[PDB]
RNA sequence: AAGGGCACCACCAGGAGUGGAGCCUGCGGCUUAAUUUGACCAACACGGGAAACCUCACCCGGCCCGGACACGGACAGGAUUGACAGAUUGAUAGCUCUUUCUCGAUUCCGUGGGUGGUGGUGCAUGGCCGUUCUUAGUUGGUGGAGCGAUUUGUCUGGUUAAUUCCGAUAACGAACGAGACUCUGGCAUGCUAACUAGUUACGCGACCCCCGAGCGGUCGGCGUCCCCCAACUUCUUAGAGGGACAAGUGGCGUUCAGCCACCCGAGAUUGAGCAAUAACAGGUCUGUGAUGCCCUUAGAUGUCCGGGGCUGCACGCGCGCUACACUGACUGGCUCAGCGUGUGCCUACCCUACGCCGGCAGGCGCGGGUAACCCGUUGAACCCCAUUCGUGAUGGGGAUCGGGGAUUGCAAUUAUUCCCCAUGAACGAGGAAUUCCCAGUAAGUGCGGGUCAUAAGCUUGCGUUGAUUAAGUCCCUGCCCUUUGUACACACCGCC
């Protein structure tokens, strides 16, 4: 509708709040060293983060 | 002026911030200002460990990545002024530089 | 599917003609026969509504009731 | 201090930067052989070196393209202005680069040859 | 798009300013960041590029969550004779210092 | 079927267990409007899946277009958009109705055509990942054999963790895998360096002894990079280097490849990562603006909002936690860690010292920390030392359940979590079965990270205490090589 609810409902906080900042996932997010990107997009781009395998 | 300065140098890789910190000091040798010495601060070690899999199938196994990160600290301290002496830096990518004085 | 409600009429406006809800007289007399909003989002410009027991603003919104 | 983040999330967001601009570059320059991207750093100023193939493409008429290119990066990651360079480079031995390879054999493939 | 005028001109003379424009992907996103003092909604601006793009006058690129549109030479006089200017302020791609 | 070799996803000798009880959690089933769904060694604390809203994909209702663009109607004499009051609605959704205002070309209607979809198809696909298989295996060129599928190379033998090597040799010369490699742990009183780490010495102090010690003892009390106003790197940190190679000795060996024991040594087998050819209709289209095709697309399978559900219970199963007690529980005192995190682009939500109030959960002010600077010398648990208990379903166990108080949130009911007081249920070591494991290991024990507005019985790491047994075998379950048989080749879950 309106301005009034189209958005109302609260979203400060939750699941919900966040989503990844690569592909606008919702699930398996990696908040740690506020990386805020997938789990299967962190395996994607580790190697260019610079996250690479030592053992 | 009277200055003493503070240079921090971070970056990934031990070759590169070795050899900065070498010829940072040498340059300061040549130039003649006494060096209080390179202290190498504890690395900082980022470890992500993640499920391999795409999907939630298979046989758990679990891929870590690690991250080091190393910083060094090198204190200029000469009797007369020290910033207006020394102004090329000399840095290649990948290594970041910082420069306090003692009042910060 | 299977709505138990009918479907809903959308609204459909009264789609109306040529305003001219206001009249001079003896050739050219003022009459505003609609109230006027002071606000200044409304302006001097725009007119209030004429409701059968208050008054509204199309821009102000303000709503003057009258008992 | 309180204004600047602490040094692991500093780099964490270097190689975030890093890898957002390599996912543009890679979508925007693909049919001009790109190779690769490296960004020089410094608290002064950033360069930003894109090793593609035809550097010729890549920038436009009178450098219009890389002008382009030069603003979109300039804005979106909020730069101060005039603090950001673009340059291209050319590879060499481009046949020894697998990302130009295969971008090359991406394109005949939907050229359509066998 | 109910979009109106006064934000449809702020919009189209952003992207003649300079030769491209650059609009994260968010819908519900209050504000669009930059000509903060339009009041102009990311949802409108999405779709303004939009249908520029589908005119096409612009052409979209996609990385992660963001669209970097570039202002095409068939966007460059239908810009021109939108705003109502003479074919001599050009945008800031296109001619520097020369 | 034979021969040779190997493996705690095999056994042996054992250890801890699981299966028995309660509870948590995940599957099936049942019920339901819905209890969304994938997966059946290699599914079942798995989808990083600890769901109040969101998540959400399911159900019950209600809005909006966020249907680009093109064409035709419609139109400033108005295409069309919002909104106060009443009903109406769950709703202060102008959602619809009565009512009139108001925006002005941005839209509306129709036709083509988009677009979106956690909709279908993993038996159309990419990528990734799991498994065959972490076993030692795999391939070309030229040459030889065969009409040819193929074969030799790629092997009688010895040896090895290893087609690892020595050797023979119709093969020669190679390639991948193994190894090599990288990280990690162990020694460096050798080098470099340290006010974001310290040590020693010295000086102020504070306390005990003062009989008399006095260069006596304690101090995580204050100082000596406050710049002249001590040195040094043993301890900590992290760099460059060294060091271990079956090197030395004895024995065995074709005296080769190597094996066994011993000396000296920190170490004479530290754990991981990477990991071949060929495959599987193994898993994911519910990770993606990866995606073909199909379906839907304005009463939406798009999207948003409210509520419910994913927890629902005659029952079965899996991963676990707590226990069944005296090798213990309670009470008090003493005393020791290491990983590692900490204030956010969106994004609001950080770790916390100290003081005060409260019995506790908590609350209120003052600070510190973007960090070897602050939490923090991380005063952790187990353990240790004393007290009470006394073989009982007992002071073991804390499920179930009542009342009350706080914290997070927009919201705590189907109890978020925490605190307090009551109730002490099964459970007295667990059938048939079955899992994991060889040294700082199993196990006991706590502490970090991920999830997190609230939070761990999960998982990933860390430290503390620290064993019994074994240095073997092919017996069971399997794996590799050679020979052999085959009526199998979807390949013994075959065929008949
Ligand atoms: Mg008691």
């Amino acid at each position: 509708g309106h301005q009034q609810l189209y958005w109302s409902h609260p979203r400060k906080f939750g699941q919900g709040s966040r989503s990844c900042r690569v592909c606008s996932n919702r699930h398996g997010l990696i908040r740690k060293y506020g990386l805020n990107m997938c789990r299967q997009c962190f395996r994607q781009y580790a190697k260019d983060i610079g996250f690479i395998k030592l053992d | 002026a009277i200055h003493r300065i503070r240079i921090t140098l971070t970056s990934r890789n031990v070759k590169s911030l070795e050899k900065v910190c070498a010829d940072l000091i040498r340059g300061a040798k040549e130039k003649n200002l006494k060096v209080k010495g390179p202290v190498r601060m504890p690395t900082k070690t980022l470890r992500i460990t993640t499920r391999k899999t795409p999907c939630g199938e298979g046989s758990k196994t679990w891929d870590r990545f690690q991250m080091r990160i190393h910083k060094r600290l090198i204190d200029l301290h000469s009797p007369s002024e020290i910033v207006k002496q020394i102004t090329s830096i000399s840095i290649e990518p990948g290594v970041e530089v910082e420069v306090t004085i003692a009042d910060a | 599917y299977t709505t138990p409600k009918k479907n809903k009429h959308k609204r459909k406006k009264v789609k109306l003609a040529v305003l001219k809800y206001y009249k001079v007289d003896e050739n050219g007399k003022i009459s505003r026969l609609r109230r006027e909003c002071p606000s200044d989002e409304c302006g001097a410009g725009v007119f209030m509504a004429s409701h059968f027991d208050r008054h509204y603003c199309g821009k102000c919104c303000l709503t003057y009731c009258f008992n | 201090m309180a204004v600047q983040i602490s040094k692991k999330r500093k780099f964490v967001a270097d190689g975030i930067f890093k890898a957002e601009l390599n996912e543009f570059l890679t979508r925007e320059l693909a049919e001009d052989g790109y190779s690769g991207v490296e960004v020089r750093v410094t608290p002064t100023r950033t360069e930003i070196i894109i090793l593609a193939t035809r550097t010729q493409n890549v920038l436009g008429e009178k450098g219009r393209r890389i002008r382009e290119l030069t603003a979109v990066v300039q804005k979106r990651f909020g730069f101060p202005e005039g603090s950001v360079e673009l340059y291209a480079e050319k590879v060499a031995t481009r046949g020894l680069c697998a990302i130009a390879q295969a971008e090359s054999l991406r394109y005949k493939l939907l050229g359509g040859l066998a | 798009m109910l979009m109106p005028k006064k934000n449809r001109i702020a919009i189209y003379e952003l992207l003649f300013k300079e030769g491209v424009m650059v609009a994260k992907k968010d819908v519900h996103m209050p504000k669009h960041p930059e000509l903060a003092d339009k009041n102009v909604p990311n949802l409108h601006v999405m779709k303004a590029m939009q249908s520029l793009k589908s005119r096409g006058y612009v052409k979209e690129q996609f990385a992660w969550r963001h669209f970097y549109w570039y202002l095409t030479n068939e966007g460059i006089q239908y810009l021109r004779d939108y705003l109502h200017l003479p074919p001599e302020i050009v945008p800031a791609t296109l001619r520097r210092s020369r």
